[PDB]
């Protein structure tokens, strides 16, 4: 428990220190840094979005890319929460309108050898995957709230701040007031927002065993 | 002839001259050229570089360019037949020949004048002495025992002439050549390891040779690179570092 914030307080110092330091290119040309750059111009033009490539995280810290592989879910968020403390110290001095400090959201691609549906099994849950296939339909974006916050109905308790979890999961909203059992209700105008689409993919045609209708995910 | 030593007598007499660098198609061939460019573009020596592919492109390739220049090179091509026929070159024009090839071809040892070569002789070579291959009834009787001379000269050839195979690698010979005048660096040591390698990656060197070789290569290795022993920390991330490895034969699994 106290070895938890312990560990990730040298998680996301060894996270930060790859943004900050990883680069390309030889000695003879010369270098470049490839992503305090990206960062930098992709902030200004207002997008908040780097494409870390796993390669690159390998080669330069090699325990990191694969806790990535086997606990991609509390890693991503060290991930992306030094991404943002590096965008910081980029950017700044912000010129006027803007001096609230965005989110970034951290994708990644990668050059590894795909799977296929037919090919996940249940010991690959929660582990990165990496499948093709074509997309065969496409929700309507809502939203999802991620930084949530309640408050009591009978002696007008607030409880704010709180804050979601990714993917598809939702949240048990207290009994406990310290005013009746389930006295929470959410406050509309104090909820963050975010959109989230959700598509169908459909395996490739040239890899189905023949004797059926392709399988999806 | 055989070059004594590389200083004095190959680097010293091009250093001021307009030499022309004849290159064959091989990975050793290419490595062993990479390391004079870096000795030339270091001096200022204007070169040119003609990448030749048979004999009929070499003697096309001589053809243009024989009046201008009256120095030469040849890389891992022209040691094993003979040359002040093949090109019929002029009097005071000069050829180094520095080629892996074995056996060297006779005249080109006993001509001192024209081909001279870059070889270490303290390679596998047992080239014959000089006047075993090379020049009233008395005069029969005599000429009789020249016309033996001959038969044995018809012989020694046979004997001399009938395997091919190859020596010490010619980016080998160079990378010595850059460390005798202190101007060696980690970039002229990979191309000598990769000119090495390539002779036994494609199979035309013995084991034995190939580990002393490795041996020889490693005490440099180790002297460039084990300088920086406790402060590899404080040295540059980005700054070639050559590492001596007991690694599997799988090839290219790593990619
Ligand atoms: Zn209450």
């Amino acid at each position: 428990a106290d070895e938890g914030q312990a560990r990730k307080s040298q998680l996301q110092r060894r996270f930060k220190e790859f943004l900050r330091q990883y680069r390309v290119g030889t000695d003879r040309t010369g270098f470049t840094f490839k992503y305090r750059d990206e960062l930098k111009r992709h902030y200004n033009l207002g997008e908040y979005w780097i494409e870390v490539e796993m390669e690159d995280l390998a080669s330069f810290d090699e325990d990191l890319a694969d806790y990535l592989y086997k606990q991609p879910a509390e890693h991503l968020q060290l991930l992306e929460e030094a991404a943002k403390e590096v965008a910081d110290e980029v950017t700044r001095p912000r010129p006027s309108g803007e001096e609230v400090l965005q989110d970034i959201q951290v994708m990644l691609k990668s050059d590894a050898s795909p799977s296929s549906i037919r090919s996940l099994k249940s010991d690959m849950m929660s582990h990165l995957v990496k499948i093709p296939g074509i997309i065969i339909a496409a929700s309507a974006v809502r939203a999802k709230a991620t930084r949530i916050s309640i408050q009591c109905r009978s002696c007008r308790n607030t409880l704010t701040n709180i804050a979601m979890r990714p993917g598809l999961e939702g949240y048990a909203l207290p009994r406990k007031c310290n005013c009746p059992l389930d006295p929470y209700f959410i406050m509309p105008d104090k909820c963050k927002c975010v959109d989230f689409q959700t598509l169908k993919l459909q395996e490739l045609p040239d890899a189905v065993p023949h004797g059926e209708m392709p399988r999806h995910m | 002839m055989f070059v004594s030593d590389f200083r004095k007598e190959f680097y010293e007499v091009v250093q001021s001259q307009r030499v022309l660098l004849f290159v064959a198609s091989d990975v050793d061939a290419l490595c062993a050229c990479k390391i004079l460019q870096a000795l030339f573009q270091c001096d200022h020596v204007q070169y040119t570089l003609v990448p030749v592919s048979g004999w009929q492109e070499l003697e096309t390739a001589f053809l243009e360019h024989k009046e201008q220049f009256h120095y030469f090179i040849l890389i891992n091509c022209g040691a094993n037949v003979d040359l002040l026929d093949i090109l019929q070159p002029d009097e005071d024009t000069i050829f180094f020949v520095c080629d892996t090839h074995r056996p060297v071809n006779v005249v080109n040892v006993y001509n001192d004048t024209q081909i001279k070569l870059l070889i270490k002789q303290d390679d596998d070579l047992e080239v014959p002495a000089y006047e075993d291959i090379f020049r009233i009834v008395e005069q029969t009787m005599r000429r009789r025992q020249r016309r033996e001379w001959e038969a044995r000269r018809r012989d020694i050839l046979f004997d001399y002439e009938q395997y091919e195979y190859h020596g010490t690698s010619s980016a080998m010979v160079m990378f010595e050549l850059a460390w005798m005048l202190s101007k060696d660096l980690n970039d002229m040591l990979w191309w000598a390891i990769v000119g090495l390698t390539d002779q036994w990656v494609q199979d035309k060197i013995t084991q034995m040779k190939y580990v002393t070789d490795v041996g020889v290569l490693q005490r440099h290795v180790s002297r460039h690179n084990h300088r920086n022993e406790d402060e590899e920390n404080t040295l540059s991330v980005d700054c070639t570092r050559i590492s001596f490895e007991y690694d599997l034969r799988l090839v290219l699994y790593q990619h």
